[PDB]
């Protein structure tokens, strides 16, 4: 019925995804060859949504990825699951934009969108009824930022009714790979707050602090921080796979969430996530979710959240709960720190539960609060857009490819009276 | 005057009958299905063999 | 009754309880009440069992 | 179309009681119990009409 | 490869009993 | 003399599942469907041993429909009648009224069509939904509009689901709960209020399950509906009909907005201390610490009352007690109503279910109202709605979807003009 | 099936272009009607 | 009393082998073509003669000639079950295809087809005894069944003229279709069969097709259903000449009962309860739902919208368990109710019959065996509709000249096209008039 087809971008986009559908795979029971192999019952009738019955028993995904260098796809048809992509939907190039925004943007897309867009749309008419789109790129790289923003401008131009997820890294001066990371960051941002639906902002600093604080790892490799990320989306869309109390779609928390068609940029945590030292020393009810699941520490975002006002928030929650826990706990959380909470708004949280946990827990959630403390962040990136526009510093490269001067004065009166927005609801 | 209510009840397990064989047929389309499966899983192994 | 009447005006055991104002005034199901108390103790015990 | 055999059909007027009689007819008569009337013995009362 | 019911006429053409 | 009852939205059947589980225990009804005339008014006896029950299980969204047709009713359900669209409403009432609606209305409007040419003597129909939601609000609101220019003068039993005050899970629910309004004042003939933070703290304070899910709320809903309907099914010493709560519990056209209570709701262990008689069950039905809305009764004046009884029950105690009541001064009547009660008896006790809470009572009563703290009620929703389209909130949805502020302005104004006529009459 | 490959080219955005505009609000063209007649008035 | 049945073009004689089917099923005639058993419940004996017609001795041989210009259906027919049933003869195969051509099959190869169908035709009509009348199936979107059926019809008028003549016709439907000129084949085979066929009655596929997804769930259905649901129609319209009833009414009945005026004779068939094996057990059948069935137009087999028409005459044969009680309160309900309306020059507009004989079920078939069964057929204002939507579709081809070297080259002239359209127009027109 509803159908979610899904886009990598890119290198950070392709190894998510690759965990992405191994956290999938695996909540559905379904075995890397591709055959199932789980217990309930309650696990097939919802693997419409992700996969397709190809012949004899084989779930292949829904996916596409996309990137032009095989350095990604080698990696992710390496290792296990990953033998169960279609080849047909693995499109790549021969050259690489080498973080370079306007290659990825004016001429390599424009030989490879094509290939993107007739595998995608296969994969969007093989099925009925589209739910949405979710794709998951950086805001750093050139072919995930770049084409993936390509790719979202094309298909919100053809299929503007459905919903659209966007899983975007953005990064931060303590974590800066890319030099030209806000020459990348601000005209992707100016192209996804006119086209993109919804934003659910990561990225990797914060990420870095969950697993140095919380989690209480010694050496946290990547595959970890991916771990995280999938666990989030599979925590944003298990409403749709799974029966609950409380149903929730990607729409109904869309409209729930983004007040005005611009502010929709979300920060996101997930719960619980404790070590396996202290995993003993607690109980497990909702109050013990909901005390991790609030804290500034444990958003996924460089926000802290009591720099400013929370607009709205929203909590799906996974496992046999009792509502009126979960409610209160909502109301109570929404009474004590009320200064918090945006005024003219009363009762800011939406809130859904499901009756499938995640395998081997008993009770889990994911929050995707939309608050006005993102304008940090989006500062944090736009004085060092003009601090390096001031002197037109590694112009050339961007210039040489086509782009004038005007679509980044343009990109950056978006960002500064998108800022002002915030700062005006604040 | 209408019909006796022993002809209803063999009309009645007639129907139930007919709905035994619905599901019999149903399960011979799913062992045909698994039939066509198996054939085309020994001439992809044949392919297989015939690129080595 | 105003629109249905399966019981008759006078049928015993109707007459029987509404006579006894004893029953009337108070009425229980002893044996019932203690199954669903017990009922409901399995139940806590349940759920405590699954989170052990 | 393969060759096939229609069900076997009833004759019309099976399940029926036959009008044999059971040497009473079908129609239950009045149920009563006996009774000495007032003054002259031998009557009869209909406890179900 | 069932055979059929002839007429009686056909069935029985020539056919004769004698006494 | 049959009811029929259609579910509008996700609460909507759930509250069905819950109450045809209650009704096929009530009346033997195996759920493979037959029995191992009382009946009559909910099933009808298809083909030969089998009963498929007077309803349509309506939603947009496939998820809890087809969990219908997996759970154990998969027998005693016509396949036909859970209709189902394939994508959700999401809590956007002009989707749902304008998008989705106008495709699943015309099939859900063509069965309960041969559903009422199925019946002989239709008493009534009665709606279950939660005006929280898109799709029992917006296209809820699009079928009794059709319902009515198609019958009209029926009776349409509304037991809908408001949200309550300070316990929420939505932020756009009192857009739907306006809009959803303006029809439920003028198309429904008898409303019933029902809170989920009332029936909370019943389930806590009564029933002391500290951790009351869903089933819980629409096991006792249930209970609420069977006692108010068992007039039909249950033959009773002085039953009153569905037509009887237009006539007495409708001072004017406008004003059907029913509290709703029942008693006794009680354990199975404190029932064990309690001397459970009639006097003091009609007393429990009248505190608000036992009602099923929100609301404290006492800053209201009570328009009338319509009081169900069940099981042991004879016309002189229930005659004492109301005259009890009409005799304190704790809770007060209107002036206008001289003889401010009504009262029904019926003989089949309540049933319990296996894994319910509520103990095997003898005798019950559930409470039917009309007062002014409904008045209060709406107001209250009002200023909250007020709050948020002061800087046009999430209206860029519905005009996206293909409707104006007038709508918004005339839900506002109607409303204002609902508030005015509460306060004339309780005055 | 798409458009050609050539014309499967980008183009610029600008400040607003994908905003929504939201007209004044005004009293609607199909008004709801009134059914049920006003609750009488207190003094008569 | 006995009926013969001719069958043109593909989907006619595919019609009409899932009828002979149901018949030979029916009454317990073997595939060999002899009956074993004289027991025969039914109505009586002697019921087949109006279908079979008793040979030699032990023996059915059909009343019924296939024919079509291409050979591979008659040889596969030929090659099938029903060898030793139908005579050899009775089945008519040209050479060379008639090839979605109207002209091509009117005036080529129908010259050579036509004669020989015709003195066929002649010599069973002779054999035949109390000859009720002809039952035409054929397709007009195709080559065959228009241009030859066209010309068989004109040469039976002429033969017999006025003995009835049944054409279940199949229509193309609004979008559906599998042809790309049959609005050119349509229009020229409407000229003919306007003034030549008494009671015709459409058959789109799309209705059917809506049928079998909603009632009988079937997710992937193929002509064959079709097929039977048709052959289960005709036979419950010919169950009253061939078994008994309460209340019968023959061939003669129709054109009695339902056609007002000479020139408006198109019906609107219908058939409940279409119903399969799980929602036999599950819905209760009384003739109260079924009657409303019938009229509701999800149930039928042609795609229009009587409500925004007015019906002129309908015609009710209920097959089964029928008692005339019920029936009348079922039609006094359905005259009583509102959201159907009747035309004012017609007051009294319903004509019922009944027979006692169950409707048959065909193993392998999807539909289950019930009590009872209704078969409508109406007349109305949903017909100049349909006419008028694929006139519409045909005049947008014909401005642009399109196709029509085709039908010049076999021989049809332009100015057909014009006539055909403007007959089509006067129709229209005499619908609307007579519909005020
Ligand atoms: N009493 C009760 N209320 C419920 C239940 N489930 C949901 N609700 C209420 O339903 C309201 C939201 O609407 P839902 O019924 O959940 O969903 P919906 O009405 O179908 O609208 P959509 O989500 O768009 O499909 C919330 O305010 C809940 O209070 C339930 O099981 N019992
Ligand atoms: N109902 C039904 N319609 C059929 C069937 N077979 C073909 N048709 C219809 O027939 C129409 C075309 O005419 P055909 O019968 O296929 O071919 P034809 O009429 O013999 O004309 P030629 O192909 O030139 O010989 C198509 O629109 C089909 O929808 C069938 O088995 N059942
Ligand atoms: N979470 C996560 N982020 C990654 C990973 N690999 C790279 N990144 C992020 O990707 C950004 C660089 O983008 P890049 O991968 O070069 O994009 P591309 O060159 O266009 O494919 C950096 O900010 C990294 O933080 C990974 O394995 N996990
Ligand atoms: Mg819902
Ligand atoms: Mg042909």
């Amino acid at each position: 019925m509803r159908e979610i087809v899904h886009i990598q971008g890119g290198q950070c986009g392709n190894q998510i995804g690759a965990k992405f559908w191994e956290v999938v795979s695996d909540e559905h029971g379904i075995d890397p060859t591709g055959t199932y192999h789980g217990d309930s019952d309650l696990q097939l009738e919802r693997i419409n949504v992700y996969f397709n019955e190809a012949t004899g028993g084989r779930y292949v995904p829904r996916a596409i990825l996309m990137d032009l260098e095989p350095g990604t796809m080698d990696s992710v048809r390496s290792g296990p699951y990953g033998q169960i992509f279609r080849p047909d939907n693995f499109v790549f190039g021969q050259t690489g934009a080498g973080n370079n925004w306007a290659k990825g943007h004016y001429t390599e897309g424009a030989e490879l969108i094509d290939s993107v867009l007739d595998v995608v749309r296969k994969e969007a008419e093989s099925c009925d009824c589209l739910q949405g789109f979710q794709v998951c790129h950086s805001l750093g790289g050139g072919t995930g930022s770049g084409m993936g923003t390509l790719l979202i401008s094309k298909i919100r131009e053809e299929y503007p009714d459905r919903m659209m997820l966007t899983f975007s890294v953005v990064p931060s001066p303590k974590v800066s790979d890319t030099v030209v990371e806000p020459y990348n960051a601000t005209l992707s941002v100016h192209q996804l707050v006119e086209n993109a639906d919804e934003c659910m902002v990561l990225d990797n600093e914060a990420l870095y602090d969950i697993c140095f604080r919380t989690l209480k790892l010694t050496t946290p490799t990547f595959g970890d921080l991916n771990h995280l990320i999938s666990a989030v989306m599979s925590g944003i869309t298990c409403c749709l796979r799974f029966p609950g109390q409380l149903n929730a779609d990607l729409r109904k928390l869309a409209v729930n969430l983004i007040p005005f068609p611009r502010l929709h940029f979300f920060m996101v945590g997930f719960t619980p996530l404790t070590s396996r030292g202290s995993q003993q020393y607690r109980a497990l009810t909702v109050p013990e979710l909901t005390q991790q699941m609030w804290d500034a520490k444990n958003m996924m975002c460089a926000a802290d959240p009591r720099h400013g006002r929370y607009l709205t928030a929203s909590a799906l929650f996974r496992g046999r709960m009792s509502t009126k826990e979960v409610d209160e706990q909502m109301l109570n959380v929404q009474n004590k720190n009320s200064s918090y909470f945006v005024e003219w708004i009363p009762n800011n949280v939406k809130s859904s539960v499901c009756d499938i946990p995640p395998k081997g827990l008993k009770m889990s959630a994911t929050f995707i609060g939309n608050s006005t403390a993102i304008q940090e962040m989006f500062k944090r990136v736009s004085e060092q857009f003009t601090a390096m526009f001031r002197r037109k510093a590694f112009l050339h490269w961007y210039t040489g490819e086509g782009m004038d001067e005007m679509e980044f004065t343009e990109a950056e009166s978006n960002m500064n009276d998108l800022v002002s927005e915030y700062q005006q609801y604040q | 005057k209408g019909m006796t209510e022993t002809e209803k009840q063999a009309i009645l397990d007639a129907q139930l009958a007919q709905m035994e064989e619905k599901k019999a047929r149903r399960a011979q389309e799913q062992l045909e299905n698994m039939m066509y499966a198996r054939t085309q899983h020994d001439i992809q192994r044949a392919l297989q063999e015939q690129a080595q | 009754g105003r629109l249905v009447a399966q019981v008759p005006n006078e049928d015993p055991e109707r007459l029987k309880r509404v006579l006894d104002a004893k029953w009337r005034t108070i009425g229980v199901d002893k044996e019932t009440l203690e199954l669903q108390a017990q009922e409901k103790k399995d139940r806590e015990q349940a759920e405590k069992d699954r989170d052990e | 179309y393969p060759a096939k055999e229609a069900d076997p059909q009833l004759p019309p007027l099976t399940g029926v009681r036959s009008r044999e009689g059971l040497e009473l007819p079908l129609p239950r008569r009045s149920l009563g119990v006996e009774f000495v009337h007032k003054g002259v013995s031998d009557r009869y009362f209909v406890l179900i009409p | 490869d069932t055979a059929t019911k002839l007429p009686q006429w056909v069935e029985n053409d020539r056919k004769v009993l004698r006494f | 003399r049959e009811v029929i009852s259609i579910h509008i939205g996700q609460a909507g059947i759930q509250v069905g599942n819950a109450c045809w589980e209650l009704y096929c225990l009530e009346h033997g009804i195996q759920p493979d469907g037959q029995m191992p005339d009382a009946f009559n008014t909910f099933f009808s006896e298809t083909g030969a041993g089998k009963h498929v029950p007077r309803c349509i299980f309506l939603d947009l969204e496939p998820t809890v429909v087809d969990e219908v047709r997996t759970g154990t009713y998969r027998q005693l359900f016509h396949p036909e009648q859970l209709i189902s669209g394939k994508e959700d409403a999401a809590n956007n009432f002009a989707r749902g009224h304008y998008t989705i609606g106008k495709e699943i209305v015309d099939l859900a409007l063509d069965r309960i069509r041969k559903l009422a040419d199925n019946c002989t003597g239709l008493q009534g129909f009665l709606v279950f939904n939660a005006v929280g939601g898109g799709t029992g609000s917006g296209l809820g609101s699009l079928l009794l509009e059709r319902l009515s220019v198609d019958y009209g003068k029926k009776s349409k039993l509304g037991f809908t689901v408001y949200p309550s005050p300070q316990v929420s899970t939505a932020v756009v629910e009192p857009y739907n709960s306006v809009l959803s309004t303006h029809s439920l004042l003028e198309h429904t003939d008898v409303a019933v209020m029902l809170d989920n933070e009332a029936i909370y703290d019943i389930c806590r304070r009564s029933l002391d399950i500290e951790r009351p899910t869903y089933t819980n709320l629409n096991r006792l809903i249930a209970q609420v509906i069977s006692s108010l309907t068992a007039s039909l099914r249950f033959d009773g010493a002085l039953n009153v009909d569905i037509t009887e709560f237009q006539t007495n519990l409708v001072p004017y056209p406008r004003i059907h907005f029913m509290l709703s209570s029942y008693a006794p709701i009680i354990s199975a262990e404190k029932a064990y201390h309690e001397q459970l008689s009639v006097a003091e069950i009609t007393n429990a039905a009248f505190e608000p610490a036992s009602m099923m809305v929100k609301c404290d009764p006492r800053h209201g004046k009570y328009m009338a009352c319509c009081l169900m009884y069940r099981g042991d029950v004879v016309p002189k105690d229930v005659n004492a007690s109301v005259a009890t009541i009409k005799t304190k001064r704790t809770i007060q009547f209107v002036d206008w109503c001289p003889t401010g009660f009504k009262c029904g008896i019926n003989y089949q006790p309540p049933t319990v279910v296996p894994g319910g809470d509520l103990a095997k009572v003898q005798r019950a009563v559930c409470m039917i109202s009309n007062s002014t703290a409904i008045g209060e009620i709406f107001s209250r929703l009002d200023h909250k709605f007020d709050l948020m389209y002061a800087k046009r909130a999430f209206v860029h949805w519905y005009v996206g979807e293909g409707m104006e502020e007038g709508e918004f302005s005339e839900a506002r104004e109607d409303l204002a003009a609902l508030e005015k006529d509460f306060e004339e009459v309780g005055a | 099936m798409g458009r050609p490959d050539g014309a499967n080219g980008p183009a610029f955005l600008h400040a607003h272009e994908k905003e929504p505009k939201l007209p004044s609000p005004g009293p609607p063209s199909n008004p709801k009607q009134k059914i049920r007649p006003p609750v009488p008035a207190k003094e008569e």
